[PDB]
């Protein structure tokens, strides 16, 4: 056993949301092994919070029309999918959004809960065109991990699904995009080594580095069954 | 063997002459890497002689393209054999059938442009099996000629040489059979007469600094070609009638 | 695409764009697992009729 | 400058007179041992010359200005 | 060769497929559904692009 | 005759099998032609050509 | 955090070479995550023992012919590459092989060392044709990992260069073929949750359970870099 472990070299933090990572020198063939195995957990298995249900007043379904509002109800739901939310204490919070007059309805118009932080308050949710018009909705955020769409939830849960409740595709894993590349590690004698280069794309609730650390933890927790 | 043949493989391998075939059928009396001796059946066997055929198989030998030629016995010890059956396989033949290369699991699908323009992607496993590994027997000659100044010697006694070169040579100055050699290594120690050449003063100083001054006889030893490298499998010595012989010879 | 990009943006953008097109093109070609079987060579049922 | 020499060509004009200026400045750092204006960043004298042209520090006219400065300063120590 | 065939396979659409007529935040959530294994590269979808 | 022989070895008529990428583990999107082709090492070897 | 860890259930050992290992319950997505990541370490990173050096008496090189033997020396070396051997204590053992008379020389003719187990004793090495003929050789088995060729080894060390020592491509990694499946678990009410069958096809030496334990160890040791060092 000539166990050669890499070590975390440089973390190029371009933003708090996008950050690059270089790793060297990794042993040949473990370039893609950790790169993919991590990418998979970070896409589907990562925990975070996301809009699951919405319920707007004057709205019986997502296809219907509200007067004095630019976006179709579907396009409003799309904006709520991409609403960054961090629930600190509870696993489920239903937030209330009431607002009137001419203005782009931002994420700051939602009533903040004692233990709920809206990460981008300037995030657009709806545009009010008429001053006479007003919008009201109840936005349910739940916690899970990875990516659970409305189509893969109607399949699993055939429990209570009542008319008017608008389902929204949940982006719980703070990870938006993630990509690992490998070229080639040159050492002294070894030249068939590879250097893993992953570019994770987060939203802001979770740090790039943090998310990776958690994904490696979940993987090592699975290795507890296999003793060593 | 080829898994997807036509059937002509066996006609080609046998008619090619490279396969040792049974002149008369019978039982194989003696089997060996070097040769096969078959005792013949009474009906075909001639009444005069013993009636035992000998096939001394041509062994790892050079081709015109410096590739390999070996005949391996493809029948076992004391096996019943019919006349005109293949007793031994050639370099590119298998149980009598023609075997030019190797068949393998191939998938037709692109791959990250490593099969771009008919560029080919092979598993390490094919290289690991050494199955597409080829033998290249290579012939290099060392000639002692006669210059104006005198006849050339072949001895281990060579001016200007480290012990690394003279290590694999024997007393006569010829490499041992089986010795692995790489580019630079001397195979046959040849030394040539040189007139007492005009040493430049700087050279005369440098030769006087170490003391080792070049002798009348220079050097022209046969050494392994630059970059090529293998194992010495054989050495053959042709001395003229009346010239002093090496003890190796 | 690269001719458009050359006249709009410049040399640098094209060289990087051309590369990225190459990278993704190879990689998604590999994903596709596109292949060549004997059944992929469909003959018309009406060939013997035409002849 | 590193791959792309388009920015350096846009600054002088001619692809040919660019090579002539870059080589002149390359030869100054190669023999004369002039100090680079751009951070070295561990590149060859060729790329330093291109960087300096791209930024608009080295030019056919600027090089003649600076040659006349070093030349005529020594001519004034004589006269 | 491979490169054209790859972008061709990517861009071309197909009937429904996995996850047809969905609605995605951006080009990165499209890569999220494809690598997550919930949409074919050939699904007709509305996507926000800038 | 070839397809008939394929059924004798319990292999598909198609002579295309579902392969999986060794790096990733996930499947390629479509069945891929795989089988045994007798290949040949030509004398044009790179040690000599370089 | 609903951290749900799998456990080793059952190891269906059909043979000493081929053995199935079932793994459940796995939370959705972890089946293929461990499946492939493990398959990769189990192919390439597994340590094993392999014949590295051979030294036959009356043999100056591997291309020559020995009298009274059907195989050329190359074909004997090939047979020793694939000789199943387990060294228990040391990393390097040099075994002696002397044998004579008419018969196929099997692996059992090698003198077994106190701490050396020959896993397939009926393994063919050479065929003696003549009764008069006798063969003598010294087989060096060393332990390593992956595949170390004789061409990679004839261009690094080479401090002592004894003429009559035949180097052999080392087939160290014990795993020949390996392929993971994913199947229904039928546990409590989980439904989603399933298991992971790792079908291993190895030589004799390395034991299925033992090997999977080592492969999980190697993965976790490489993860030290992503857990500890941030």
């Amino acid at each position: 056993t000539e166990f050669l472990k890499p070590r975390l070299v440089d973390i190029e933090q371009v933003s708090s949301t996008h950050a690059k990572v270089t790793l060297e020198p990794l042993e040949r063939g473990f370039g893609h092994t950790l790169g993919n195995a991590l990418r998979r957990i970070l896409l589907s298995s990562m925990p975070g919070c996301a809009v699951t249900e919405v319920e707007i007043d004057g709205v019986l379904h997502e296809y219907s029309t509200k007067e004095g509002v630019q976006e179709d109800i579907l396009e409003i739901l799309l904006n709520l999918k991409g609403l960054a939310v961090r629930v600190q204490g509870k696993d489920e919070v239903i937030l209330t959004l009431n607002k009137s007059g001419i203005g782009p309805v931002t994420a700051a118009d939602i009533t903040h809960d004692g233990d709920v932080e809206i990460v981008k308050p300037q995030h657009v949710i709806c545009h009010l065109t008429d001053e006479n018009a007003s919008i009201s909705m109840r936005i349910k955020v739940q916690r899970g991990r990875g990516y659970v769409p409305a189509s893969t939830r109607i399949h699993s849960e055939e429990d209570e699904r009542p008319i008017g409740r608008l389902l929204v595709d949940a982006c719980y894993s703070p990870v938006e995009r993630i990509a690992y590349n490998v070229e080639a590690a040159r050492v002294e004698q070894r030249t068939d080594l590879d250097k893993l280069v992953i570019e994770m794309e987060t939203n802001g609730t979770i740090d790039p580095e943090e998310a990776i650390r958690r994904a490696a933890t979940i993987l090592a927790e699975q290795l507890e069954a296999f003793v060593d | 063997k080829p898994l997807v043949g036509t059937g002509m493989e066996r006609a080609v391998a046998v008619d090619s002459g490279v396969t040792a075939v049974a002149k008369r059928g019978g039982v194989v009396q003696y089997v060996d890497a070097s040769r096969i001796v078959i005792k013949v059946n009474e009906d075909e066997m001639y009444p005069g002689e013993a009636g035992i055929d000998i096939y001394n198989l041509t062994k790892y030998t050079r081709s015109n393209q410096n590739t390999c030629i070996n005949q391996m016995p493809c029948v076992s010890l004391g096996e019943p054999v019919e006349r005109g059956d293949v007793l031994a396989d050639g370099p590119s033949t298998d149980l009598g059938e023609l075997a030019l290369g190797q068949n393998m699991r191939v998938a037709f699908m692109p791959w990250n442009g490593y099969n771009f323009e008919d560029s080919i992607l092979v598993s390490e496993r094919v290289v690991q099996e050494d199955r597409f590994t080829t033998i290249h027997i290579q012939e290099l000659a060392c000639v002692s000629r006669d210059t104006k100044l005198g006849p050339e010697e072949i001895t281990a006694d060579i001016p200007n040489v480290g012990e690394a070169a003279l290590s694999k040579l024997d007393e006569s100055g010829i490499v041992y059979i089986g010795a692995e050699v790489t580019g630079g290594d001397i195979l046959v120690g040849k030394v040539t007469p040189k007139g007492e050449t005009q040493l430049t003063p700087e050279e005369k100083l440098l030769r006087a600094i170490f003391g080792e001054k070049a002798s009348d006889v220079k050097d022209s030893s046969l050494r392994v070609p630059n970059g090529v490298s293998g194992t010495v499998i054989d050495v053959q010595v042709f001395t003229r009638d009346g010239v002093e012989k090496d003890k190796r010879a | 695409m690269l001719n458009t990009c050359y006249r709009i943006l410049g040399l640098k953008p094209t060289v990087i764009f051309a590369d990225q097109i190459m990278y993704t093109g190879f990689a998604y070609a590999a994903r596709s697992g596109a292949s060549v079987g004997i059944d992929d060579m469909v003959i018309p049922e009406k060939k013997h009729e035409i002849i | 400058a590193r791959v792309t020499v388009q920015d350096a060509v846009e600054k002088i004009g001619n692809r040919f007179d660019l090579v002539l200026v870059a080589a002149r400045r390359a030869r100054q750092m190669q023999v004369g041992g002039k100090d680079p204006l751009v951070p070295e960043e561990n590149d060859k004298t060729t790329v330093i010359a291109l960087r300096e042209i791209e930024e608009g520090l080295i030019n056919n006219q600027i090089l003649d200005v600076r040659e006349r400065q070093e030349q005529q300063e020594q001519e004034a120590a004589e006269l | 060769q491979d490169v054209v065939l790859g972008l061709y396979y990517m861009t071309r659409d197909c009937v429904n497929a996995k996850g047809e007529g969905m609605v995605l935040t951006g080009p990165k959530e499209a890569e999220r559904l494809y690598r997550s294994g919930l949409a074919s590269l050939h699904a007709r979808v509305k996507v926000r692009i800038t | 005759e070839i397809k008939e022989l394929l059924k004798l070895g319990d292999l598909p008529t198609s002579g295309q099998i579902r392969l999986y990428d060794g790096r990733t583990g996930e499947q390629f999107e479509r069945p891929v032609t795989v089988g045994y082709m007798y290949m040949l090492k030509l004398n044009h070897l790179v040690d000599d050509k370089m």
